[PDB]
RNA sequence: GUCCAGCGUCGCUGGAC
């Protein structure tokens, strides 16, 4: 969740929880194996450290060892991720393609979600109604 | 294996050594040539980047002296030099006869007289004499009939296979005797630049086409295709007849004709100099590989005199130290951003930098003063073409402050553009931000206030322009209006001439509080405007500030953290930054106690700063004019004296770097954001003496603004500080304390039990927060009288955090019966006990605390 | 100087057609590049030295100076008298 | 005042010159060669010892000669 | 506290007792 939080500063501080910080940190993450505390300064490489302003042209537990198996894990699959990847041939139309699919699917979702928020949207099991953790 | 001496018994400059860089890449080209001649052979060698074509050339030309097939080769012929008029055909020409008649002179030696002797002399002759009277169709502008008789006139001799004078077969005739007088197999020529002089390449591509188009014949032409492309494109349009121009240019004629153009230049380029015969220098970075991979060939560096090759580092590990030495960096990721930078600089300049480094250092048995005169002699074009401050001495707090702001300007970057990194699109720029980022480390090392300097005029002065000054005239809409903002803002904020760190302190309030929130309420980035004159009805305990209130050490504090500002009525504020002011000050004495109570005399004071003029109230604010305890102030000078005995006995030993200084900022500036916004709503009606998360007041506002200052001081000092090699924060989240006290004491906790293990002291691994934390000024602003919650809940936080500050200052601040009043007539030495009731401008004391 | 001497080397036929914005441009940049490597080859920086205004000798209000400057207001003002040029 | 100094490890200045008050179509090599010139006569003739000036003089004089000829580059509009 | 006045577009500020 803490890789999913980012906040711009105009006239008031806003939050937002953007699925393309997610692609941010896995590809901040999977940028070297050399130390081990490279893949903890990810998750806070921008959470408390800085602020955005709004573009110009806008019209106007021991609290320490917490993230010892998160870590664990994490350490674990950049090993997978290291013996694979050597195998991978990427095209200049495989990357069209997916960015073409998965920048449809994001307009659709969140035009059918604008309107299924309703009051007892909590617990949402019908798939008629619609929560901030459906939308993500 | 590479092996450089740096220390060559010559010292020559560039350290040239032996087998230079490219003796890989130089032993393949001269394979090529042998292969291809053993129609088309020309050799494109491209020398970009500054790089030493012409060294790289030579010495190709110099192994081709010592060759098996032995095909000679000719000196390099510039054509910038030659006579505007001679046309390039007679350089040749002239270089062959001078080379071929030395040689027959020279064949007396062997031979006094001979038979081929006597024939191979006047057949040349015979031959040269030939071109002469042929040479008449070069220059001439009009075809006189006389020569038709020459074009008739036939020789039954030297096999003219195509009639008429042919220009072409009769040099070609001409440099097959040649070759075989000389016992040759090809002659090579080379071509030099032509940057000096644009238009003399025509007259070059014209000669290698018309009349060096023979099978015993190489060139080996260089520069760059820029140049030899605007060049063929511009001759391709004076064939056009002139009238048509003027006639069909009905905006359908001008896109074929320009699609043609394009065209008849691309089929020239691969005529001339095709893609197969290209040749590209390798640079340093692409030689040695990316760390961690083998790559090409490697390469060892030598760094003492008589050192022994068996001990030979590589080069990728000798600018690693001198980076992370002389920038003072950790071994991170960034301290490789640098010398993977550094490396793609050409290898005749890099040399140069480490042997100005690795030899006076050498000779010094300040690491950084050293580098940066190695960057000074090296890069120094670089430094004069950006603009920024290129005197060889002179240097100091004045410059470097100008020098970084007038290099984010160029830069476009206000964001993060004081990091002083090297990503721009500019070889000037990407040279300047290493010089830059050099200096800082050298005059902001040793000493606190001068970092703390650095903090507020280099760093704060680009971020609160970017989020104030430029809203009022963007860059891209107009030049004039935002190259005239600029002029007026370092002239305001008297950047350069810094005259005091506290009189900085003053014009940022100015220029915060002229841009205002939309709910007209009086807190601000790092200030609150506390109010001047009574109002009519205050509900609770509020009234007017009346310093006087304080007693001995608070009212050092409060005169210390006060400055107002005239620009209709007079404004009065309390800002975080004059507290950052006082300290600067202070620091910078190195006196004994008389000039102590001189000092910090001058530091309390009152100062009214004047309105920028790029604001609406300007002329108004001048025309309204501007204008209306010594005995007890001892302990308050008895405290300081003992602080700054520390603070000398601690400073020398302190490495911060241009990279720590630009982190503290961001997680500061940010950190003043928050607390503002987070506490600009909870005002309520009876929210004086605090003791809830949900209602704030003054006090509190003020104590969370300078706990930021401390917090951020902590965190961006483990991670990034040269002084130690690992860092105790632990693996868990990094918050900041906006609304309660609990994230600033648990990263207390844990860095100390971490310490202990280790047998190591905060004044070690700490210097910094150790020095920020002991400071008798603001000691204060942490525990004031309103500004402390009382939950159940958050005292035993608040409780620990009190008894971990006291241990790691040394010395119990707080008494058991002060602590014991500011939980629930005392007088408070070392508490505000005035702030919390003071009342806010712009605040409606309406409604009241939320219910529950 | 350096400038105009660098512009007459475009062939002109080509200066009058090719008019668009985006090709000034790339043809703007070719010649500011060319000058520079053409002073910064022939003046070598670290040869330039450059005078000294009246400021810099004097300075700035209460500033101390790098020299002393005095001038004479009459034919029979002594040399003891002479008043500072501020 | 710079070449007052050094007048004043030998060099010898040249008298300063300036291209401004000079005729429009003499080359600046010219210049120079001119004054060149004589310095070179004045210290031999003032030298008058023994024969030195008997032989150095025929040389400088060939190397004079030698300039003189290969100046119509410098002036030509056209190739001969 | 109360009275007078001044700046901004109700808020701010000066002065008097």
């Amino acid at each position: 969740m803490a890789s999913s939080l980012s906040t711009v500063a105009s006239n008031n501080l806003m939050d937002f929880c953007s699925v393309f910080n997610l692609i941010g940190a896995i590809a901040d993450i999977s940028a070297c194996r050399c130390e081990r505390s490279a893949i903890t300064n990810a998750f806070n490489k921008v959470i408390a450290q800085t602020t955005c302003i709004v573009p110009p042209w806008s019209e106007a537990q021991d609290d320490a060892t917490e993230f010892s198996d998160a870590i664990t894990k994490v350490e674990q699959w950049l090993k997978n991720v290291n013996e694979i990847e050597i195998g991978i041939r990427p095209s200049a139309l495989l990357i069209g393609k997916v960015w073409s699919r998965f920048y449809f699917n994001l307009n659709n979702v969140a035009d059918q979600h604008k309107t299924r928020l309703y009051r007892n949207a909590e617990h949402g099991r019908m798939a008629s109604q619609s929560n901030a953790a459906k939308i993500m | 294996k590479i092996i450089i001496n740096l220390f060559a018994p010559n010292l020559p400059g560039s350290t040239k050594e032996d087998d230079l860089i490219q003796k890989s890449l130089r032993d393949q080209l001269v394979e090529s040539i042998r292969n291809s001649i053993a129609g088309r052979n020309v050799f494109f060698v491209d020398g970009t980047r500054g790089a030493g074509k012409t060294t790289f050339i030579n010495s190709v030309v110099k192994s081709l002296n010592s060759d098996q097939d032995d095909v000679k080769v000719n000196i390099k012929c510039l054509p910038t030099i030659d006579p505007t008029k001679l046309p390039r055909h007679e350089p040749i020409l002239v270089t062959v006869t001078a080379r071929l008649n030395k040689m027959v002179s020279d064949k007396l030696k062997g031979y006094w007289a001979s038979n081929d002797y006597r024939k191979q002399k006047e057949q040349w002759q015979n031959h040269l004499a030939q071109l002469q009277r042929g040479l008449h169709l070069l220059t001439d502008k009009e075809y006189k009939p006389e020569y038709f008789s020459d074009a008739l006139k036939l020789d039954a001799q030297l096999d003219y296979s195509i009639g008429g004078q042919d220009l072409s077969e009769i040099f070609e005739e001409l440099v097959k005797r040649a070759c075989e007088i000389l016992d040759c197999k090809a002659i090579l020529i080379t071509f030099d630049d032509i940057d000096t002089q644009f238009d003399a390449g025509w007259d070059v591509l014209e000669s290698i086409r018309k009349f060096f188009n023979s099978r015993k014949l190489v060139v080996v032409a260089t520069g760059d295709l820029r140049l030899y492309s605007q060049l063929i494109r511009g001759k391709q349009y004076e064939n056009y007849s002139k009238t048509l121009l003027e006639q069909e240019k009905e905006s359908v004629r001008l896109a074929e004709r320009g699609y043609m153009v394009e065209h008849l230049e691309q089929q020239y380029l691969l005529k001339l100099f095709p893609v197969q015969k290209r040749i590209q220098l390798k640079t340093m970075l692409q030689l040695v590989g990316e760390k961690g991979k083998a790559g090409k060939e490697e390469i060892k560096v030598k760094t003492e005199p008589g050192m022994q090759d068996i001990d030979a580092i590589d080069v990728r590990q000798a600018i690693g130290d001198a980076v992370r030495e002389g920038l003072n960096l950790r071994e991170g990721s960034d301290a490789d951003m640098y010398v993977n930078e550094l490396l793609k600089q050409p290898v005749r300049l890099l040399m140069q930098v480490l042997q100005d480094f690795y030899t006076k250092k050498y000779h010094a048995t300040s690491v950084p003063n050293l580098l940066r005169n190695a960057l000074y002699g090296s890069m120094l074009s670089s430094i004069y073409r950006a603009g920024l401050n290129y005197e060889q001495h002179r240097f100091g707090m004045d410059s470097l402050c100008k020098d970084i702001f007038t290099y984010v300007k160029q830069d476009r970057d206000f964001n993060t553009g004081f990091y002083l990194r090297p990503q721009s699109e500019s070889e000037a720029l990407r040279n300047c931000s290493i010089y830059l980022a050099s200096q800082v480390s050298e005059n902001c090392q040793g000493s606190l206030s001068k970092f703390l300097q650095m903090l507020l005029v280099g760093c704060g002065s680009v971020s609160i322009f970017n989020q104030f000054v430029t809203e009022l005239a963007r860059a891209e809409n107009d030049r004039e209006k935002f190259e005239q903002l600029i002029s007026e803002y370092v002239a305001y904020m008297s950047v350069g001439r810094i005259e005091s760190a506290s009189h900085w302190a003053n014009r940022c309030c100015a220029v915060v509080a002229n841009s205002p929130n939309d709910e007209k309420i009086g807190v601000f980035l790092g200030m609150v405007q506390l109010n001047r004159k009574s109002r009519q009805h205050m509900p609770g305990g509020y009234k007017k500030f009346n310093i006087d209130t304080e007693n001995g050490l608070a009212k050092a504090a409060m005169a210390s953290s006060l400055s107002t500002v005239a620009s209709n009525n007079l404004m009065d504020f309390c800002s975080v930054f004059n507290l950052i002011g006082a300290i600067a000050d202070i620091s910078a004495c190195r006196c004994e106690r008389s000039a102590i109570t001189n000092a910090f005399n001058k530091v309390i004071a009152q100062t009214t700063c004047i309105v920028p003029p790029w604001s609406e109230a300007a002329v108004r604010a001048e025309m309204k004019g501007s204008s209306k305890d010594a005995t007890e102030f001892s302990d308050a000078i008895t405290k300081v004296e003992q602080w700054l005995k520390n603070v000398n006995e601690i400073e020398i030993g302190i490495r911060p770097s241009a990279l720590l200084i630009g982190k503290v900022w961001s997680r500061f500036y940010f950190n003043l954001n928050n607390v503002a916004d987070q506490h600009k709503t909870r005002l309520y009606r009876n929210a004086e003496h605090g003791r809830m998360a949900s209602q704030s007041n003054a006090a509190k506002i003020m104590r969370f603004n300078v706990l930021a200052f401390l917090h951020a001081v902590l965190v961006e000092e483990s991670l990034y500080h040269s002084v130690s090699d690992r860092e105790y924060i632990g693996e868990g989240l990094r918050l900041n304390p906006v609304t309660s006290v609990d994230e600033f004491e648990k990263k207390i906790k844990i860095i100390g039990e971490k310490l202990k293990a280790d047998n190591k002291t905060w004044k070690n691994t700490h210097p910094l927060f150790f020095l920020l934390i002991s400071c008798p000024i603001l000691h204060p602003f942490i525990f004031p009288v309103g500004g402390i919650n009382c939950s159940v809940k958050a005292l035993n936080k608040e409780t620990s955090f009190n008894k971990l500050i006291d241990e790691i200052v040394g010395d119990k601040l707080l008494s058991d019966e002060e602590w014991d009043y500011l939980t629930k007539q005392q007088i408070f030495q070392n508490t505000i006990t005035s702030l919390n009731s003071s009342t806010i401008v712009g605040a409606s004391y309406d409604k009241d605390t939320p219910a529950r």
